């Protein structure tokens, strides 16, 4: 622990929890929101008989805890998951106390207030963190970003938002939330490997397909004709070594299976591709700052270390919208971590401790002044 | 303002970079000199395991 | 007597076990090498690859 | 031979083969999927030394014959053993030549693409069948229950697949298959047989076993409870006289063989019972019209004809859906049958030719025409 | 006797050998999968790198 009482500096994405002190450039303790418990029950003696298995351990022991997430899509399963995972972070993977350091957290676009609500008074009476502050990522993105024009499209594991924000101006008449993202890409993957011959059921072979999308998948120019050149394409076709040691081969569903997002009618959504998402947000505000928009897209998210968003993203724009100005995305590398930068960015300033929801306001109000606090 | 502070982080992380680099490369010399010092134990280790074999083979017509 | 025979049949296991373990040893450390060499090859590249970062 | 020349309707399922002729209310030739092989070499003369023996024949030769399947849980071992079964049931059990019948078939569910373009080409080669349809066994069933909406529980040999289809239309984003069928009951039983007294590895007592389940096996209404009591229960344990003529007697097992479908972490899996599975695959679907697959719930398969499914099903839906609706299932009686009857349906309508997967179409397209054929 | 005894010294050497080369071999092998596990890294990583160019 560092001698001065900075605050703490903690993004519960949804996925990814990523945790460190106020100054740092990068978190310190980051972990996937993955949860194993015991898939028996106990009648050996000497060693392990642990329930709650978090981080890394968990990891290593994937094939012997049955794998939980107590959060999917922004929705809460057990606060109880969320104590245990938050005194692990704070005690045995950042080794600070809470006491002595306020906390700036990081919420999925859109949460219930409800659920804020909750998880403040179980914060606020479990824990004995002096002060508090929760913002939106969007906001932390721009941050990260650093500049106030533009629109964000957040592809967290549960769900993707598209939020504009204007010369550093939410825009929630013009912010929506789809429930496409990694869990979907994972299912509509194992749907066509069971195509292929290789049916699996279980979350270590769920990790397994996320790292394939990880490293060899691709985002189509062009999608009938390339799968059309992908019918025999020994050359396209691609390999992975799988940790076994069997050679798994796969061709045109490296760029089959992001393309859902793109074309959701594949798995039968209403919604179309999320560039559509993207362009009616531009559209609901005022015309003409949407030539700025089209110019300023920020897109964030663990996902976004795939190739070819970019490319995808900007020719559909241009070809829905008018090719008159140039339209072109900005996104630095590893930034997943970005949203956490944003918030060492926000106790950089001196002025973030006038806003402090110290432990005195939430005790005269209840958790209901957070509704006058926050916004 | 907050931005030209990132320029500048990043250009911090840029230049360590180089010092990401130096790590590993003293592994690497690290693994060098182990690979080349392994040679010759493995020449000595040969000869030492010969002249074994050979008293291997002694003990054995001496029964 | 009978022990005498005992001795020399744990005597034969033992030797034949050696044998085994002697040429399992000469194996494993002929293998080994050809490994390390070839990861130090890709290495010496991937150093020649830092240089080149380097003159940049 | 029809002097008619109606089609072929043959239901290859996961555990029977049932073939016959269109028009036909029942198939003629039913067998199940076991192969014998010979278990020594030749050295005798005179009589028998035949490699292949398939049905009836290999039903009195068990125990001469290494027991395969050919089929497991959909995966193809040897394309030659389907070649011989088929040469058997079209001219030794059906009396009849594919050269002047087209051929309707059943596939089990999400089977491989390049299963069924390897399948459709050495059947092609191989034989001379006019035209050709496949189909999955979901609508199949579907069309025996001749209801539109509903969720098929496709309970075979390897695989079980729940399946929702409304109004007549597939549902594939809410299909699931779970590796859990006969094999795994068997398999079960025989390790709690074992933990009774009696230890066999051998087929010809698998199929013993697999018999004890079609008759004495119970679904227990409430599970621990129900062991409680069957402590002594002299009248509720029951007994069986095996072949040899010994009296083999079985008290709580009968309803703690099926039960571990129900509670798959008897055995050690993650996914939990088929009852979960189906809750799931209807939750994924639009919410409105989940009340209604909750009271169009249909199940099909050999394993149905076991008593104390329906009670178990609707019991357990009720209690994690909202017991506002009445939820009913509904099962024919013999169902198994049931896909080849839709079979025959799908012939008796004039439309059917229209569809027909003629030879020069493969001669054409190869068996990529499939491809764009069937879906 | 004394035979017994000269027999049973042979014995023990090479039982004691033979305990020798296995500590010996397991240090090895150790040694060895840990050498090929980074191996594998370095590889998958400069494949990787080769995607690099593809995506270019
Ligand atoms: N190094 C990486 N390369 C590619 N994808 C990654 C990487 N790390 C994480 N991901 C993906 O990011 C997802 C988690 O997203 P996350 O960053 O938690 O969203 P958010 O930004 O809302 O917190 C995971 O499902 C994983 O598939
Ligand atoms: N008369 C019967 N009574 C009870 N169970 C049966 C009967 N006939 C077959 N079965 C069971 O059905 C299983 C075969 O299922 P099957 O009907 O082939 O599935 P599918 O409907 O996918 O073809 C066998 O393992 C057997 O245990
Ligand atoms: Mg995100
Ligand atoms: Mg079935």
């Amino acid at each position: 622990d560092e001698d001065e009482t900075t605050a703490l500096v903690c993004d519960n994405g949804s996925g990814l929890v990523k945790a460190g002190f106020a100054g740092d450039d990068a978190p310190r303790a980051v972990f996937p929101s993955i949860v194993g418990r015991p898939r028996h029950q106990g009648v050996m003696v000497g060693m392990g008989q642990k329930d709650s298995y978090v981080g890394d351990e968990a990891q290593s022991k994937r094939g012997i805890l049955t794998l939980k997430y107590p959060i999917e899509h922004g929705i809460i399963t057990n606060w109880d998951d969320m104590e245990k995972i938050w005194h692990h972070t704070f005690y045995n993977e950042l080794r600070v106390a809470p006491e002595e350091h306020p906390t700036l957290l990081t919420e999925a676009p859109l949460n219930p207030k409800a659920n804020r609500e909750k998880m403040t008074q179980i914060m606020f009476e479990t824990f004995n963190v002096p002060a508090m502050y929760v913002a939106i990522q969007a906001v932390l993105s721009l941050y990260a970003s650093g500049r106030t024009t533009g629109i964000v499209l957040d592809s967290g594991d549960g769900v993707t938002h598209n939020v504009p924000i204007y010369e550093g101006y939410a825009l929630p008449h013009a912010i929506m939330r789809l429930d496409l993202a990694g869990r979907d890409l994972t299912d509509y993957l194992m749907k066509i490997l069971t195509e292929r011959g290789y049916s699996f059921v279980t979350t270590a072979e769920r990790e397994i397909v996320r790292d394939i999308k990880e490293k060899l998948c691709y985002v189509a120019l062009d999608f009938e004709n390339e799968m059309a050149t992908a019918a025999s394409s020994s050359s396209l076709e691609k390999s992975y070594e799988l940790p076994d040691g069997q050679v798994i081969t796969i061709g045109n569903e490296r760029f089959r299976c992001p393309e859902t997002l793109f074309q959701p009618s594949f798995i039968g959504m209403e919604s179309a591709g999320i560039h559509e998402t993207t362009y009616n947000s531009i559209m609901k505000c005022d015309i003409d700052i949407r030539k700025d928009l089209y110019a300023n897209n920020v897109m964030s998210g663990g996902t976004t270390m795939y190739p070819g968003i970019a490319d995808r993203m900007q020719k559909e724009i241009t070809a829905l919208a008018p090719s008159t100005m140039k339209i072109k995305i900005i996104a630095p590398p590893e930034r997943k971590y970005s949203v956490w930068i944003g918030g060492s960015i926000l106790a950089s300033l001196s002025t973030f401790q006038q806003m402090w929801i110290t432990k005195q306001e939430y005790d005269e109000a209840g958790p209901s002044i957070v509704h006058r606090k926050c916004f | 303002d907050i931005h030209r502070k990132r320029m500048e982080k990043d250009l911090n992380e840029l230049q360590a970079l180089i010092e990401a680099h130096f790590e590993n490369r003293k592994k690497e010399e690290e693994e060098l000199v182990s690979l080349k010092d392994r040679i010759e134990r493995r020449r000595a280790e040969r000869a030492e395991q010969q002249r074994i074999r050979n008293e291997r083979e002694k003990e054995r017509q001496n029964r | 007597s009978d022990k005498l025979k005992e001795a020399e049949t744990r005597a034969e296991f033992a030797e034949r076990s050696v044998t085994k373990l002697e040429k399992s040893i000469d194996d494993l450390e002929d293998e080994l090498y050809a490994q390390k060499l070839k990861y130090k090859a890709i290495s010496e590249e991937l150093d020649h690859a830092l240089n080149d970062m380097t003159s940049i």
